[PDB]
């Protein structure tokens, strides 16, 4: 699973 | 312990191109982002890139754009950023730090940095100055100027005086260095005991002993 | 990108006392799914790279003290320590965890007061070695001193001397809180031949006039 950073 | 370390840091000609790694233990790297946050001498801290805990996401500043790359192998545990189009501003300490995926609260884990000069200066090797002054203590100096790169080690009779003694820190001239120091002794300690400054350049193999006459 | 202001950049504290620091945000870092605001504190001490201090404004790392607190909201935020000790005089950030470009502050640097202490300032004729070499720089320490406002000045032949000088300072001794500066002025052994005395002059908070140091070639 890849997740986007919280940041983004 | 999670434990991030750097590498790859050199001196490089303005333009040319590094690239840094950052070996993580003791976390499952899979499952974090990763980040390189950049110091300048200011001693400003700077965003430089993060990366997806799986490679697919990656995301810059307007100003590392088109000249690095984040880069990651989680098969080896190690980060990366290629870096291209060197300049001069961008000299630095450049530091690893993991990206919070559960909690997404603040950059908690750093590695030790890795210092990277961009600068096309030539090894250049100090000029050892004695500085002889022209009561209680006698103020002596020693000018250390001309020189590339950092670091230059300078002791007051090899590290046996080592109190009241003054190492500024260094100044960047037209792409060259310039650093001295003061000591204080006293007046029955010069002349009747010799002061001498100790300079080595690593870098030029260099290691001069200055004895400071009246 | 939200721009972080941190003022002020350098705090003098005296151990024991309370003493806060504030950061602000250019837009909200608030962020609504985790429900927290996104500010992070950071310090740092040198040789060091950050470490956390506190995180979504307010909640503080696992080991940092209780006299250090996070307090505020939206874009206006402060960090408070209690009762400073010397073990926090470091630079503290605050950074911006909400939206890329990350930004972090310009640091708040904690400095330790001590009394005023003047300069103990010195002058130095060119070594030989240099004149040799075609150059001729005059140096002069200013050991010693606190507060860290000093002003330094050269004077050939009287008038006042501006291209040539540079100056180091030195941070707060660990031993005794104080500053020391260098101030060299370089020439040619030509414009050094060409005169006769050189001034090294400070003004400084402890004195009303300058310390002048120099000397005639």
């Amino acid at each position: 699973y890849d997740v986007p950073d919280y940041a983004s | 312990e999670v434990q991030l370390v750097e590498s790859g840091g050199d001196l490089v000609k303005p333009g040319g191109s590094l690239k840094l790694s950052c070996a993580a233990s003791g976390f499952s790297f899979s499952s974090y982002g990763m980040s390189w946050v950049r110091q300048t001498p200011d001693k400003r801290l700077e965003w430089v890139a993060t990366i997806s805990n799986g490679g697919g996401y990656t995301y810059y500043p307007d100003s590392v754009k088109g000249r690095f790359t984040i880069s990651r192998d989680n098969a080896k545990n190690t980060l990366y950023l290629q870096m291209s189009s060197l300049k001069s501003e961008d000299s630095a300490m450049y530091y690893c730090a993991r990206r919070e995926r559960y909690d997404e609260n603040g950059f908690a884990y750093w590695g030790q940095g890795t210092l990277v000069t961009v600068s096309a200066a030539k090894t250049t090797a100090p000029s050892v100055y004695p500085l002889a002054p022209v009561g209680s203590s006698v103020t002596l100096g020693c000018l250390v100027k001309g020189y590339f790169p950092e670091p230059v080690t300078l002791t007051w009779n090899s590290g046996s005086l080592s109190s009241g003694v003054h190492t500024f820190p260094a100044v960047l001239q037209s792409d060259l260095y310039t650093l001295s120091s003061s000591v204080t002794v006293t007046s029955s300690t010069w002349p009747s005991q010799s002061i001498t400054c100790n300079v080595a350049h690593p870098a030029s193999s260099t290691k001069v002993d200055k004895k400071i006459e009246p | 990108d939200i721009v972080m202001t941190q003022s002020p950049s350098s705090l003098t504290v005296t151990a024991g006392e309370k003493v806060t620091m504030s950061c602000t945000s250019s837009q909200s870092l608030f962020n609504s799914g985790k429900q927290k605001n996104y500010l992070t504190w950071y310090q740092q001490k040198p040789g060091q790279p950050p470490k956390v201090l506190i995180y979504w404004a307010s909640t503080r790392e696992s080991g940092v003290p209780d006299r250090f607190t996070g307090s505020g909201s939206g874009t206006d935020f402060t960090l408070t320590i209690s009762s400073v000790q010397a073990e926090d005089l470091a630079v503290y950030y605050c950074q911006n965890d909400y939206s890329n470009p990350l930004t972090f502050g310009g640091g708040t640097k904690l400095e330790l007061k001590r009394a005023d202490a003047a300069p103990t300032v010195s002058i130095f004729p060119p070594s030989s070695e240099q004149l040799t070499s075609g150059g001729a720089s005059v140096v002069c320490f200013l050991n010693n001193f606190y507060p860290k406002d000093i002003n330094v000045k050269w004077k050939i032949d009287g008038s006042e001397r501006q291209n040539g000088v540079l100056n180091s300072w030195t941070d707060q001794d660990s031993k005794d809180s104080t500053y020391s500066m260098s101030s060299t002025l370089t020439l040619t052994k030509d414009e050094y031949e060409r005169h006769n005395s050189y001034t090294c002059e400070a003004t400084h908070k402890t004195s009303t006039s300058p310390i002048v140091k120099s000397f005639n070639r």
